[PDB]
């Protein structure tokens, strides 16, 4: 069992736990039990920003990235309730825990592209009737992205919307109208998406992990510019426990 | 002298005082943003220089 | 003689153009990759996330400076006082976006700049000089390292280390201001009576010595052609100087001895400078300028301002601005 | 400006009782208080939690009321949360903790009068000032 | 204690408010705080698991003595001024403080200072003695003088 | 960036002129009888 | 009201509001005047008339505060809005104007009669063209403004020519340099009764 | 050590006093331009950018805001003629300070 | 434009510095 | 066309009374008896569709629904605001003194 000492500075941290090859079992659920789910990990491996065409009507891919802001980029530390439906399906409902980081990644030529990687208040569901969780298992669900800077931000010239000045002071008497986008902050709130591919299961422990893909809106600068399309890949692990 | 001749009155000339230096110096960072202008950085460069 | 002797009469000959020396075998490629690092990267370098908190400040030409905005902008608040060479990055890019080059910079010149010093003792040595140029040297050496490196230990990153920039130089000012109360600071002032004192000695010195040049030319020549170099006789009157200068104020405060006045004019400026060096090396610990504020109360007890409070509320504006977005607690303990 | 016994005059309870304390008494307050509580109070503000003051307002809307010697005396005994629900001697000075905050130790019940005295008065002669924090410095 | 989920705190900047990650991962406090992730203390360390600041006993485990010590440290900081006003620069008199922690760290930094200059001079002159010149140059033995010209 | 569009002329020939001014009073030095 | 006489009392026309880089005509900055708008009159939700605190000169930029007639705070633009009290929406803030273009004509809606005070602070409010001159906003001194400057800082240099000339005239005879032969006497204390004279050894 | 170095003393001394003089006559020449308010303040262009996008900073941006900070905050008690009441609500603050 | 100037400035004071340093008036004692 | 949603907020009774739904928990202060303990549930069981709903939170002393009671008409509700919601605020909005 390694201590902080053993883990500090080596990059461990920032990633999930892993479960060995022989973890291919299944996990019996007992539809008149009560579960949560005390730690759900993700670490992602890849950020791909889809590209915006000048022609608006050719099919824009996903595009690599390269990470510039280093290993700040897990999620983890999430639990939340893991209801039985009556049609036997699971849903997790996220409750509390580090369930986002701000994460920079720079394409080719050097744009910089800041994302709010998050999972908050996911809801995420099952096929239905999963008596036992096994490698075939998988979750599909929602959550959140509210804007990547919070209402107190301020802007270089000082400007901002819960705080800040309202105009532009530097151009006293500039006309108000084409500055107005840069003016009058907004704080955005779109929806996101992910899957949770069930690799592994240790029937005994209640451990589970596996591979996720999930897909959101990038930072817009409260509402000054538009945001990128984001698709976010990796590696998750999660403990079950009846609750 | 010239320089408060040019404002409002004297009030606004240094007052003979070390803290009140300090506070026209500071006052003329604020206001005038004094430490941009090449006049003063050429100043600076005489001084050291 | 074998090859490495012949090397190391080459390194300490005293017949190059520039001087090498052993100091100068680290000198030289230490100063050079600095150099070389901070011309490219004050051309080019992309925006750099100074205070750690994803907000990238533009320092280069190519990216929207001139040359009085432009700097290159410290390492990140995230990295502290953490080494970043550019092999601890995952890619260039990356070492970029989280100021490295500020680090490159800084490391090799304190060290280039450190044995700049320490060739001028070699050189005072090789050439049968007395050795102490040096010294005078380490005055603004030492206020180099101040704003580089001690001030940075002192506060826990390099993101507070002064910017290699023009409007990042007062920036930090105004911050230290904010901080510290460095006016208010008698090491400071000091630093003043160093400099303003310096100046003033100069122009002095400067003016009795041309006021006193013994007549060699004629009129339609410049006065300089009456001074040959290394002729043996000095090219002005000192008596004569120090008959002026003595009379300007009296006898007794005028130097005769021009030993003890060129003596003079290195002590002062040195001195004060080191003052200076060590109240931006003492306030890096947070030992900081005198405070009067509220010192001054009526019979009462109603606060009785003085300068000293007005001082304390321009610090107040500068304080609440500085990193506006930086600060999640009410006290800026760092 | 003076500092008369009209000013050093204050609630000793909330019946509408008053106490006229002397310069002496004004002066061990301000001494206790800088010893004893300004680390975290100075200038009558909180520093380990700001949204609570030492306003003569804001102690008059504390429950129980502390804005007079009595609530001021008894909150130096037995602190409580502002809406009086939770005891906190654990987490701040008082007589109850002076066991782990030993500056307690050595106040005597004329001392507590004497800090309740100068954090009543203070507001008299500072009005905003005492509990404004920076802005009106 | 407020109800606040201080784990998912998302602060102005997209940071965490109170918690965010290391450049290598580590759970660490956020704010300006994040320069001094190494710091370790024994009233810090309970909350300290594999991964760094632990969540769980972030919620549950902190103990009332932690909260006072945490109290205590803050309002001691070593800010102070010359004349031995505590805190920050623009902080009014009332507390008599400055942290012995400034103090010897100052005093030594100056004479450590001048120590190196000492060094310097002494070092200097040592040479110069041993060789023979720390007098001045001889005017009828003048080194400089027996040299190539440099162009 | 909206610059001055006048900078980049006013910047060459405050270069230019005052340095050729030292340059042909440096060749004719030059060139006077050694 | 003479459009000539409210367009005096009009921050953009004042000489020191100008910038030593700022280059050009007036007009490249504020605009080019085309009219006024009219005075502005605020009041708030009880109909009280509130007054918009000026800008002084010394200040590149300015907070905007509104006073009734004995200087009371009634209303302000936050900075901070967490604790706001002032803001123009909770007081009610309304703007009409009397005279000009927008005579007889009454504003509601705090985004305009912000704006409205925003222009406030600068006195008297106009209509610019900025469009001509492709105008920056920024504001430009006079030829008030710049004759002062050009000629003060002339008169300080011609103070320098004045010193090295005199000194030339009054110290020809040593300008190449003093006597190789000086006396050391001559500046030797005591020596001579009157600096300088050697009638008086 | 430097690769250049004085060979004539007149030149030397003279030289010692054409630049503190030269310097302190520079300085001199600014101070009349802000007896006027004729500031060097602002670079235009920079502000244009800054206006128009808000991801835009430089170290000119930075000190701007400390100006303001000075000005707002120092106001009031440096200058009692003018009779400034600032709100608390409309003084410029960063987060938390 | 601008960026060009700076550089280009910049490189003729390096240039400059080159010529003073190499290509000097040799000190010569009379 | 482009709004605050702060500034617009301050123009409904949100900029009057302290808002159940939005408003951050300091403002508790400002009455006897509702911090911190009531604060504290009411925010977290925020949001109300009506003032009198917060006298429906589970597990209410006698005492805490008199307190709740006689301050009824000091509380109002409005529509959630994400602005003033999101980012822990209303627990700590970035405000000290
Ligand atoms: C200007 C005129 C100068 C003219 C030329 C003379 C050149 C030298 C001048 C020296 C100063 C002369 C007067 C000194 C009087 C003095 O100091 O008086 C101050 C004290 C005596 O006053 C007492 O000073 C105390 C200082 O606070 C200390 O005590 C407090 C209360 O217990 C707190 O604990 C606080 O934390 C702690 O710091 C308190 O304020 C007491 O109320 C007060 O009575 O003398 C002391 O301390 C003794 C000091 C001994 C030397 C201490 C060396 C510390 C060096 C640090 C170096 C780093 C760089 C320094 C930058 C400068
Ligand atoms: C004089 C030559 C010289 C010196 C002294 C340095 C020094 C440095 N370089 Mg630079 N560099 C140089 C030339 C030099 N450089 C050249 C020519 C290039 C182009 C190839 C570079 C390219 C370069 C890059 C790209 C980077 C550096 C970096 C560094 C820093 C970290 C070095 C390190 O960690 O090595 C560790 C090596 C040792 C500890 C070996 C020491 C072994 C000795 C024999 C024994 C122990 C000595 C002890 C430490 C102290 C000796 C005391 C003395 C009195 C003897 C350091 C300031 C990095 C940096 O700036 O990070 C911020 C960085 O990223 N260099
Ligand atoms: C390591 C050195 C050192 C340190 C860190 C301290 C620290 C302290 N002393 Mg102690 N003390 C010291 C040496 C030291 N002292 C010496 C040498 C004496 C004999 C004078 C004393 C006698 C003494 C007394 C009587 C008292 C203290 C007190 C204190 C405390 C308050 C200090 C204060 O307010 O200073 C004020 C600051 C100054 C006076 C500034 C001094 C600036 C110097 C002169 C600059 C020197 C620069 C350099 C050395 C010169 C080089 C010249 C160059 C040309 C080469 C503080 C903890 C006080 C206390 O609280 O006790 C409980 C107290 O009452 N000390
Ligand atoms: C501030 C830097 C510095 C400078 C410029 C000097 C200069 C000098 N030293 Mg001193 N020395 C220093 C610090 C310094 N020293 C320190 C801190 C110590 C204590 C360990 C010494 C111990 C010492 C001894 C024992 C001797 C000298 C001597 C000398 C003189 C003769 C040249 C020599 O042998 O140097 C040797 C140089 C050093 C010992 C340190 C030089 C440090 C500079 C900064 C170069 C460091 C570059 C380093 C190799 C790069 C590492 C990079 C890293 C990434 C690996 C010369 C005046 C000699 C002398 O003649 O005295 C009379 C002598 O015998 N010094
Ligand atoms: C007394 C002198 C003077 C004054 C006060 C004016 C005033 C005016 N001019 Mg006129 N002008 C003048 C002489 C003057 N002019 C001369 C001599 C010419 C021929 C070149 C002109 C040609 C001219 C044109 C073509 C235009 C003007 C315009 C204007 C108006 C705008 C001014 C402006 O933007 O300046 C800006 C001022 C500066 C940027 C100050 C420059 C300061 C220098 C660079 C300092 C140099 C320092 C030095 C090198 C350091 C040496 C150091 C060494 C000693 C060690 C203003 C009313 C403009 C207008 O609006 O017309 C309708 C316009 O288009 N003027
Ligand atoms: C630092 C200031 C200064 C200095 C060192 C000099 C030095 C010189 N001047 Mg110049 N001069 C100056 C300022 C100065 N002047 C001013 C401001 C003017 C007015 C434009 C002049 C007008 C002037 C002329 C016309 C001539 C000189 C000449 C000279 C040279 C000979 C000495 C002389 O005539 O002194 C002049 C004497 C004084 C400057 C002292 C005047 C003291 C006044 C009367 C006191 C007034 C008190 C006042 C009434 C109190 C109330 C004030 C009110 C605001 C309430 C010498 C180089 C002569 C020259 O170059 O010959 C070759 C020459 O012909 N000066
Ligand atoms: C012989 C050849 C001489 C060649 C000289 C080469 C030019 C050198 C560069 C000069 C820099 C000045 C130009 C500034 C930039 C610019 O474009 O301005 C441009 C301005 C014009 O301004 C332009 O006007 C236009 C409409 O007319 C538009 O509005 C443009 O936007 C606006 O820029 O040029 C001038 O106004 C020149 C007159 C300036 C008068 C200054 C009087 C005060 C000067 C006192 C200085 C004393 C200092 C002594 C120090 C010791
Ligand atoms: C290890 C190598 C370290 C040095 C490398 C870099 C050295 C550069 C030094 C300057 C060389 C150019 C000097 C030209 C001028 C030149 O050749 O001067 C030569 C001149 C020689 O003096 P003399 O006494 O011989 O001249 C006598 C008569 O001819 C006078 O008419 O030296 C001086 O005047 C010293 C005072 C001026 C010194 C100016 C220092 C400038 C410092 C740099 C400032 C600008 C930097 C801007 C950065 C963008
Ligand atoms: C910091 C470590 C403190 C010291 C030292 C003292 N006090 Fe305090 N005080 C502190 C806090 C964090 C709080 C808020 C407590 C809570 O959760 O409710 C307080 C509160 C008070 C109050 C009540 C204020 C009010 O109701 O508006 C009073 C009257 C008070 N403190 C007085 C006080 C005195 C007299 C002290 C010295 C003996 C003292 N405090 C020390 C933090 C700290
Ligand atoms: C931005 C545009 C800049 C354009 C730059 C143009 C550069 C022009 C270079 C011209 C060089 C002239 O070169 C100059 O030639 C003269 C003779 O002709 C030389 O002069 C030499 O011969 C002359 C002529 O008899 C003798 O009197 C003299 O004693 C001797 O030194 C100079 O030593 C040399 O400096
Ligand atoms: C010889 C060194 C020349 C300087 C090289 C600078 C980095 S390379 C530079 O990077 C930019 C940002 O990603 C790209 O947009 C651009 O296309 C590319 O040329
Ligand atoms: C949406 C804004 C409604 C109120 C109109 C703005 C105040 S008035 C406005 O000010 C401009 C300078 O900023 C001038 O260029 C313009 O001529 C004028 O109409
Ligand atoms: O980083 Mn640069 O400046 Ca030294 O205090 Mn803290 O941190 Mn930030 O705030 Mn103030
Ligand atoms: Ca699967
Ligand atoms: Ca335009
Ligand atoms: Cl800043
Ligand atoms: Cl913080
Ligand atoms: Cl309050």
């Amino acid at each position: 069992t390694l201590t902080y000492d053993d883990i500090v500075g080596t990059g461990l941290a920032n990633k999930c736990p892993t479960l060995d090859d022989t973890a291919r079992g299944a996990y019996p659920i007992d539809s008149s039990q009560t579960y949560r789910i005390a730690r759900l990990c993700l670490q992602p491996t890849t950020f791909l920003v889809k590209e915006e065409p000048k022609n608006k009507r050719q099919e824009a891919e996903f595009v690599p990235t390269k990470l510039v802001t280093r290993e700040t980029t897990s999620l983890d530390q999430i639990q939340g309730e893991l209801k039985v439906n009556s049609d036997g399906s699971l849903t997790f409902v996220e409750e509390d825990g580090i369930d986002f980081q701000p994460v920079t990644v720079q394409m080719a030529g050097g744009e910089r592209i800041p994302l709010l990687f998050t999972v908050k208040n996911l809801v995420a569901s099952t096929q239905p009737n999963v008596t036992s969780i096994t490698t075939s298992t998988d979750f599909k669900g929602e959550f959140n992205v509210p804007s990547y800077r919070t209402a107190n931000f301020l802007d270089p010239k000082g400007r901002g919307l819960a705080s800040g000045y309202d105009s532009a002071i530097a151009l006293p008497q500039a006309k108000e109208e084409e500055l107005a986008r840069a003016n009058v902050k907004r704080f955005s709130l779109t929806k996101g998406q992910i899957s949770l591919n069930v690799a592994k299961v240790d029937g005994r422990t209640g451990e589970i992990a596996g591979t996720f893909e999930s897909e959101q809106l990038s930072d817009d600068d409260m509402g000054a510019h538009e945001p990128h399309e984001v698709k976010i890949q990796g590696v998750f692990y999660a403990s079950i426990e009846p609750a | 002298l010239i320089y408060p001749l040019g404002q409002s009155s004297w009030f606004f000339a240094p007052s003979f005082g070390v803290a009140a230096i300090f506070r026209f110096l500071l006052f003329f960072q604020g206001f005038h943003n004094w430490t941009l202008n090449p006049f003063h950085m050429m100043g600076v460069a005489g001084v050291l220089g | 003689a074998n090859l490495w002797e012949r090397f190391c009469n080459w390194v300490t000959s005293t017949d190059n153009r520039l001087y090498v020396g052993w100091f100068g075998v680290i000198m030289i490629p230490t100063l050079l990759a600095a150099t070389i690092c901070f011309v490219i990267a004050f051309i080019a370098a992309p925006p750099v996330d100074i205070d750690g908190i994803r907000e990238p400040v533009s320092g280069s030409l190519l990216y929207g400076n001139n040359i009085i905005t432009g700097a290159v902008v410290p390492s990140s608040n995230a990295i502290g006082l953490h080494f970043y060479p550019i092999w601890e990055a995952a890619s260039l890019d990356e070492w970029l976006y989280n100021g490295g080059p500020y680090q490159l910079i800084i490391f090799h010149f304190l060290l280039g700049a450190s044995c700049y010093m320490g060739r001028q003792w070699e050189l005072s040595y090789r050439l049968g000089m007395r050795p102490w140029i040096c010294v005078a040297y380490s005055a603004p050496l030492a206020s180099a390292f101040a704003v580089f490196l001690i001030y940075p230990i002192g506060q826990g990153s390099f993101s507070d280390g002064m910017p290699l920039g023009i409007s990042g130089t007062f920036n930090f000012m105004i911050v230290f201001q904010a901080e510290h109360n460095i006016l208010m600071h008698p090491f400071h002032q000091l630093g003043v009576a160093g400099v303003f004192g310096g100046a003033l000695f100069c122009a002095m010195h400067g003016s009795l010595v041309t006021s006193s040049l013994i007549r060699e030319t004629t009129e339609t020549e410049s006065a300089n052609y009456g001074y040959k170099f290394g002729q043996e006789e000095e090219t002005y009157n000192i008596v004569a100087a120090h008959g002026y200068f003595g009379r300007l104020i009296f006898q007794y405060a005028s130097f005769n001895n021009s030993r003890s006045l060129h003596f003079f004019l290195a002590a002062w400026p040195v001195v004060g400078v080191w003052f200076a060096a060590l109240g931006i090396s003492t306030m890096a610990f947070n030992l900081n300028g005198f405070n009067f504020n509220h010192s001054v109360i009526d019979a009462k007890g109603n606060v009785i301002n003085t300068w000293a409070d007005i001082i304390n509320r321009a610090n107040l504006g500068m304080e609440v601005m500085h990193e506006r977005n930086a600060h999640n607690f009410p006290l800026d303990l760092a | 400006a003076e500092l008369t016994p009209e000013v050093l005059t204050v609630p000793l309870n909330s019946e509408g009782k008053t106490i006229t304390l002397t310069e002496k008494q004004y002066l061990e307050g301000k001494r206790l208080f800088q010893y004893a509580c300004a680390s975290c109070h100075v200038g009558g503000i909180t520093k380990t939690n700001p949204s609570l003051d030492l306003r003569t307002e804001t102690l008059a809307l504390a429950t129980p009321p502390r804005d007079n010697i009595e609530g001021l005396v008894d909150y130096m005994k037995n602190p409580t949360t502002y809406d009086g629900e939770q005891e906190i001697a654990e987490v701040h000075p008082s007589l109850r903790s002076a066991d782990i905050f030993p500056k307690m130790r050595n106040l005597t019940e004329k001392d507590l009068v004497a800090i309740a005295g100068h954090i009543l008065v203070e507001p008299k002669i500072l009005g905003d000032k005492w509990g404004g924090g920076k802005v009106y410095y | 204690k407020l109800g606040a989920n201080v784990g998912s705190a998302q602060g102005p900047t997209g940071l965490g408010k109170y918690l965010m990650r290391s450049p290598t991962g580590e759970i660490i406090f956020g704010g300006e705080t994040m320069r001094f992730w190494d710091f370790r203390g024994p009233w810090l360390e309970p909350l300290r698991g594999p991964n760094g600041l632990d969540l769980n006993k972030i919620k549950n485990d902190i103990q009332p003595w932690q909260e006072r010590r945490a109290a205590e440290y803050m309002t001691h900081a070593p800010l102070g001024s010359l004349n031995s006003v505590g805190g920050v620069a623009t902080e009014i008199n009332s507390v008599n403080f400055v942290s012995p922690r400034s103090w010897l760290a100052t005093s030594h930094f100056v004479l450590a200072f001048f120590f190196l200059v000492g060094h310097l001079w002494h070092a200097g002159r040592a040479r110069a003695a041993a060789a023979g010149f720390e007098k001045g140059i001889d005017r009828e033995s003048e080194p400089v003088l027996s040299m190539p010209s440099l162009d | 960036m909206e610059v001055n569009q006048l900078g980049l002329i006013a910047t060459a020939l405050f270069v230019l002129v005052p340095s050729v001014f030292l340059i042909i009073l440096y060749v004719q030095t030059e060139s006077q009888q050694k | 009201i003479p459009e000539k006489l409210a367009f005096y009392d009009y921050i953009g026309n004042n000489p020191a509001k100008g910038g030593l880089f700022r280059t050009g005509p007036m007009n490249k900055g504020d605009g080019i005047a085309q009219a006024w708008k009219g005075h502005a009159v605020f009041r708030n939700k009880e109909g009280e008339e509130l007054f918009v605190r000026r800008m002084p000169a010394f200040f590149e930029s300015f907070p905007v505060i509104l006073t009734d007639k004995n200087g009371v705070v009634k209303a302000d633009i936050p900075f901070r809005r967490a604790e706001s009290k002032y803001s123009f929406e909770q007081q009610g803030v309304t703007v009409s104007f009397y005279g000009g273009e927008l005579n007889g004509q009454t504003f509601t809606d705090p985004p305009t009669v912000k704006s409205y005070a925003r222009k406030a602070i600068f006195g008297e409010i106009f209509e610019f063209d900025t469009e001509t001159l492709n105008s920056d906003g920024i504001f430009r001194t006079s030829p008030r403004g710049w004759f002062t400057f050009a000629h003060a800082v002339f008169a300080l240099l011609f103070f320098f020519g004045h010193i090295w000339h005199g000194a030339r005239t009054l110290f020809r005879d040593v300008f190449s340099g003093i006597d190789p032969e000086l006396s050391p006497e001559q500046v030797e204390w005591g020596f001579y009764q009157k600096v300088g004279d050697v009638t008086t050894r | 050590i430097f690769g250049i170095a004085f060979s004539n003393k007149r030149w030397l001394h003279f030289f010692m006093l054409f630049v503190p003089v030269t310097g302190l006559w520079m300085s001199a020449i600014g101070v009349v331009g802000l007896a006027l308010n004729l500031r060097s303040y602002d670079f235009i262009s920079q502000e244009i950018r800054a206006a128009e996008d808000p991801e835009f900073e430089t170290f000119y941006t930075k000190n701007l805001l400390l100006n303001e900070g000075i000005r707002a905050w120092m106001a009031p008690q440096d200058q009692p003629h003018e009779n400034f009441v600032f709100p608390e609500e409309v003084l410029p603050r960063g987060n938390a300070l | 434009m601008e960026t060009i100037t700076y550089v280009f400035i910049f490189a003729c004071i390096i240039a400059l510095f080159f010529f003073a340093i190499f290509f000097r008036e040799p000190p010569r004692i009379t | 066309e482009l709004v605050n949603v702060v500034d617009e907020k301050l123009g409904t009774a949100y900029g009057e009374k302290i808002d159940l739904n939005n408003t951050n928990i300091a403002a508790f202060i400002q009455y006897r008896g509702l911090y911190p303990t009531l604060a504290k549930l009411i925010v977290k069981n925020a949001p109300y569709e009506s003032v009198e709903d917060v006298l429906n939170i589970p597990g209410l002393t006698e005492r805490q629904k008199q307190i709740l009671r006689e301050n009824l008409e000091h509380f109002t509700v409005t529509e959630v605001e994400t602005a003033l919601v999101e980012g822990g605020d209303r627990y700590n909005n970035g405000l000290y003194k």
